[PDB]
RNA sequence: CGAAGGUGUGCUGUGAGGCAUGCUGGAGGUAUCAGAAGUGCGAAUGCUGACAUAAGUAACGAUAAAGCGGGUGAAAAGCCCGCUCGCCGGAAGACCAAGGGUUCCUGUCCAACGUUAAUCGGGGCAGGGUGAGUCGACCCCUAAGGCGAGGCCGAAAGGCGUAGUCGAUGGGAAACAGGUUAAUAUUCCUGUACUUGGUGUUACUGCGAAGGGGGGACGGAGAAGGCUAUGUUGGCCGGGCGACGGUUGUCCCGGUUUAAGCGUGUAGGCUGGUUUUCCAGGCAAAUCCGGAAAAUCAAGGCUGAGGCGUGAUGACGAGGCACUACGGUGCUGAAGCAACAAAUGCCCUGCUUCCAGGAAAAGCCUCUAAGCAUCAGGUAACAUCAAAUCGUACCCCAAACCGA
RNA sequence: AGGACCGAACCGACUAAUGUUGAAAAAUUAGCGGAUGACUUGUGGCUGGGGGUGAAAGGCCAAUCAAACCGGGAGAUAGCU
RNA sequence: UAAGGUGAUAUGAACCGUUAUAACCGGCGAUUUCCGAAUGGGGAAACCCAGUGUGUUUCGACACACUAUCAUUAACUGAAUCCAUAGGUUAAUGAGGCGAACCGGGGGAACUGAAACAUCUAAGUACCCCGAGGAAAAGAAAUCAACCGAGAUUCCCCCAGUAGCGGCGAGCGAACGGGGAGCAGCCCAGAGCCUGAAUCAGUGUGUGUGUUAGUGGAAGCGUCUGGAAAGGCGCGCGAUACAGGGUGACAGCCCCGUACACAAAAAUGCACAUGCUGUGAGCUCGAUGAGUAGGGCGGGACACGUGGUAUCCUGUCUGAAUA
C-alpha cells in the first residue's frame, strides 16, 4: 500500500503567451 | 558419573577419551543417520561424556 | 539503453566494501552509524 | 596426538541415493557425508582406519543448501559436503 | 528419522496440500 | 434476572443535549460539585485503510500460424505422444565471460501467480543433482592505479611519497577420443600420455644470489606461398525399385569419423660459424654479454604449420535381430579411401614499407663475490610419494542479468 | 598510402509513421552518416560539488544540474495562498 | 531450591530423577571456529599464502607458541672520518578500537532579525578533530571594596533588563554586594639539627555492612442467580500483611505475593582496628619563578563593537626592576 513514489513531470503547457 | 573417573590418571583418561570417540560415537552417529537408532539419548549423553572428560583433561594437564 | 546499474560483484566491493570502508575513518564513521541503527546488514556483502 | 579423533570427527554420516547405489553396484565407490572442511587426505585416513579397507583416491565436492520457508520466514539450509571414496577390488561396505 | 516437521497453521489463502 | 459500544423508537429543553426502552453484546461504567485539556471537523489540490465512478469499457503486451488423432484428467486448443502447416537458422542454434543463487531433474497439488482455463510452469511441499595434478580460480611477476615502515608537509583530521606490498583487463607447467544418469563431466568409467617438486639408490661434477648478461619482449597498414578446420564430387559398404506415367541404372537413400602424446622433422623464416689472445665496460668480480685482433671452414645452428607411421587387428560406425514397466534396454555391426576449393584459423611475436617509433617484471639458460669444497649442492638414469583449497546444476543476446 | 570510396557487425539518431493513462519514464519499421581511424569496445582505476570534466551546449556528474544526493542548522523565513 | 524436567514457535519419539551428582539459579573456573583494533603478509570480511622454535603412527604429513605499528627503558652491534653519532638486532611495560550524553581546547558557519542590508545579532549555537574522567575545567587573589572591611574554586536566587555596549537601531548585558549548598590546605624551585615524625599510595588478617541463589510468612464457609462466582444475603477470623498479578463474573482469608524475621560454602562495593614496602613530620636561615611584566604594530574574551577604554591572551619587534 505504498504511494505511488514517481510521478512524470507534466506534460508543457501550450503557449499562452 | 564423574567422580569415578575424577581420581583417574591423565593416560587412563586419555584411553578411555579415545575408547568413548571411537565406540559409541562414529558407530552410533552412522546408525543415527541409516536410522537403524531407535533411542536417540545415546548420542546427547556420549557428548555429555566427551565434554566432561575433555574438561577434566584440561583441569589435571597443565593447570 | 543500458540502465544506471550495471552489476560487478569486484566493483561493488572494492568500492562499498567493508575494507573500503575501513581504509577511511569516514567509511569506519559510516560503519558506526550502521551499527548504531542496527541494521542487519552492516555493508555490502556476499 | 589429535590425528585420530580428527579423523574419527570429520566423517558424519553416509549419503544413500539412487546415484550412490548406482556408483556403489557399478564403480564400486561409497559416497557419505563429511565435514566442511574434510581435506582429501584427512578423509582418506580416516576411511583407511575406520572401514579397513583400502581406497583408491577420493574427490570431494561442497552442495549449497537449500532455501526454504518454514511458514513465511526464509531459511537456507545448512551446507554439507560430500566424497566419494572409491574402494578397491576388496569391498566390505 | 524425524517424519512429522509439524507445519505452522497457514494463511486463509494457503496451498490445499 | 446484563455495564460500555452498536442500532430504531417515545418524550423532554430556544440549544449544544438529557431520559427510558425493542434486539446484539459481554464486563465494565459512574450520580452531584470541583480541577487540566492532546476537549467538539465540512473543506486546507490534507495524511492512513477501505469502497464506488467511469465499467463489466480499453486491454489481455510485434500480424512467425495452427489443425486433427490418441492419452490422463471432473473439466483439453494451450498438459503428454504421432502426422501435417509456419518461423529463426551469422540465430529466434551451441558454448561460455560478467551477473543471478538451486529457477536444473523426479514425485506430488491447483490454496496464490501466468494479464483467461490448465491436469501445465521458471508456482506450493518433499527428495536428488555440482566429483579436476592436466578446466578456471588459487599461486609467482607486473602495467595504470591503491596502501605505505622510515621521511617531508599540514591547526587536528590528514596530503605526498621511498624501501616494500597489493593490483588481470597481461606474461608462467601439464589431457585427449568414446560411454554413462531423469539431472556431472576435458571432473566419473575404458584406452593412451604429460607437467612440477620431496624422498632413496647408482656414476660424475664444483656449488652459490634481493647481482650481471640473453630471453621473455610486443605498433599501424599491406600482399604472396604452404597448409588445416571446413564443404563438394567420385569409388566402396547396407538397403530400395517404390501406392499418379518410367525408373537393375551414368538411379535414389545413410555412412565413409578416429583425438592428445610419441619419432621423422619437411614447406617456410632467422642468422655466418669454430678456435686462440687481450680490454679502466656491464655502480665489486666474472669462464656470461659487449668490444678489439688473429688461424680455419664456408657451412653450421635456432625456429617452424602441415603430412607421414604409432597411438588404433582399439572406440565409434549405417542397419539388422530379441524383449519392452510399451518411454525404451541387450547382442551384432560391412566400408571407413581418392580428388577438388578453401578460409577471418597455424607457419606468422613471420616478410615488405610507414612514422604516429610501437608495456614492465617473473618463470627460463648462463656467470661468478660473500661461505663451504672428506661436506653441502647440481647434473643424467631408476622406484615411489604429493599436486592441497575453492566453482563446476541451471539462464547466460534471455521468461532466470540491468530495465518496478 | 589515404583522419579514401561503396557496403556488413559496430557506433549515432537526419526524415516520415505509430506509440503520449504507450511493448518502452524517448521506444519500433523503412530510409539515414561513419564503418582503418580525431573509430569503437570488454575489464581495472584516476579527475568529487562553487568542484570534476567539457572538439564548449551552461552540456554530463547514477531517469534529478545556471551549482547532485544523503543527514544536521531546521518546525530557516514568508508583509504571501 | 528441587520432584519435575531434556528453551519457544509446536506437538511428538527416546530418556533422566523422585531424597538426592533429575531440572533451574548464583559465585568461581574451563572451552571460546572465522571476520571484526586483527596484531605474521595480503585481502573483495567471515578468505588465501607464509617463516622461526618446540614433540610425533609410511620420508609422506601433523599439534602447539611466537613472528603487526608506535612510545619509553635496557643490552649487543654499528657506517660516511679515529672517537662518536645516525642506523641495525634482541628483551620488558603501555596505547592503538568501540561506546548515548556531560567537560576543556583547535577550528567553525549559514538561515533569520534590524521589516532591505555591510557594523551587529544570529553565535561562539549548528558541525569536524583532539584527551581523560566518572564527573571534567577551575581553584587557594600579583581579587575586591573603600579608605568601613571579606579572605580558595564551583553552583542556585536577588542585586538585574539596573549600570553599561549598541548603523546608540535591532538586540547584547554586567560587576560590587546580600541570602544559601559545601568548605582543606599545600608541594618544587635549598642548606643544618632531630630523622618512620603526622598525612597518603601499594598489599594480607579481623570486625561491621550490601550485592551476586533464596527461606519462612496469618486468617471462610453455607445458601440464590447463575456456563463458571471472587457477585446478592447470613454469620465468622488474621492484619507490623486489603501495596499488586492470576484463578470460568469484582477474592484480605484460592495461589504467587506484600508487612515482618532470617540466610552466603565462594567473589564482591564501602566504614574502622591490626600488620609489611615507597614518597615522606617539626625547628633556624636564605631563596620566593627573565625574555617575563610592559610598550609599538593587527586581532580575540571580558556586558564593553576602540570609543576617554581599564583587564587577560595572542602573530612580529623590542623590553626593565626584583623587594
Amino acid at each position: 500500500n505504498n504511494r505511488p513514489v514517481y510521478i512524470p513531470r507534466p506534460r508543457p503547457p501550450h503557449p499562452r503567451l | 558419573m564423574k567422580a569415578k573417573e575424577l581420581r583417574e590418571k591423565s593416560v587412563e583418561e586419555l584411553n578411555t577419551e579415545l575408547l568413548n570417540l571411537l565406540r559409541e560415537q562414529f558407530n552410533l552417529r552412522m546408525q543415527a543417520a541409516s536410522g537403524q537408532l531407535q533411542q536417540s539419548h545415546l548420542l546427547k549423553q556420549v557428548r555429555r561424556d566427551v565434554a566432561r572428560v575433555k574438561t577434566l583433561l584440561n583441569e589435571k594437564a597443565g593447570a | 539503453m543500458k540502465r544506471t546499474f550495471q552489476p560487478s560483484v569486484l566493483k561493488r566491493n572494492r568500492s562499498h566494501g567493508f575494507r573500503a570502508r575501513m581504509a577511511t575513518k569516514n567509511g569506519r564513521q559510516v560503519l558506526a552509524r550502521r551499527r548504531a541503527k542496527g541494521r542487519a546488514r552492516l555493508t555490502v556483502s556476499k | 596426538m589429535i590425528r585420530e579423533e580428527r579423523l574419527l570427527k570429520v566423517l558424519r554420516a553416509p549419503h544413500v541415493s539412487e546415484k550412490a547405489s548406482t556408483a556403489m553396484e557399478k564403480s564400486n565407490t561409497i559416497v557419505l557425508k563429511v565435514a566442511k572442511d574434510a581435506t582429501k587426505a584427512e578423509i582418506k585416513a580416516a576411511v583407511q582406519k575406520l572401514f579397513e579397507v583400502e581406497v583408491e583416491v577420493v574427490n570431494t565436492l561442497v552442495v549449497k543448501g537449500k532455501v526454504k520457508r518454514h511458514g513465511q520466514r526464509i531459511g537456507r539450509r545448512s551446507d554439507w559436503k560430500k566424497a566419494y571414496v572409491t574402494l578397491k577390488e576388496g569391498q566390505n561396505l
